[PDB]
């Protein structure tokens, strides 16, 4: 499968990033 | 696999569905990531 | 200022709650993701 790691730049913006390898 | 996909322009309720979609279909994950990105890019 | 924290160990619903709390309580955001950091930590 493939999933999205959830990262966030603390100040204002939350984002995503994919993770498999 | 490994790309950074920021969607802070998504409203909680909307990205909530996206997150629940990844849980429900982690196969389409990246594409659901690319999908929600359309709104993120629109509101960008 | 502002670190980029990866919290993948959260529950889909937790993200829904946390993100909703960011846009709803942006002044508290520092505290909301503070929790998230302990949240993913607890389910790591």
């Amino acid at each position: 499968q493939r999933l999205a790691n959830f990262l966030v730049h603390s100040s204002n913006n939350f984002g995503a990033i994919l993770s498999s390898t | 696999g490994g790309e950074i996909v920021y969607l802070p322009n998504l409203n909680p309720d909307q990205l909530c569905a996206f997150i629940h979609s990844i849980h429900d279909d982690p196969s389409q994950s990246a594409n659901l990531l690319a999908e929600a990105k359309k709104l993120n890019d629109a509101q960008a």
